[PDB]
């Protein structure tokens, strides 16, 4: 299992942990 | 920045919430 | 960008998330 | 569980952390 988060699962680690905080970009 | 600490190497979730807003 | 958690991409969420506390499996 | 709540649908952190531990 990958622990890094790149690109696209790096934006769908914020969308996630950010939650209605939202985040750039 | 987050793609150092998140991509590069591993990072956790304090650091990641960090770049959220 | 997919905001679904599956496999692999569900345990690193898992990961990040409960941190010291752990998750099965 | 955590399929259908999280990879079939999507979930929020508070959901995923319920299934921590």
């Amino acid at each position: 299992v990958n622990q890094h988060l790149c690109g696209s699962h790096l934006v769908e680690a914020l969308y996630l942990v950010c939650g209605e905080r939202g985040f750039f970009a | 920045g987050i793609v150092e600490q998140c991509c590069t190497s591993i990072c956790s979730l304090y650091q990641l919430e960090n770049y959220c807003n």
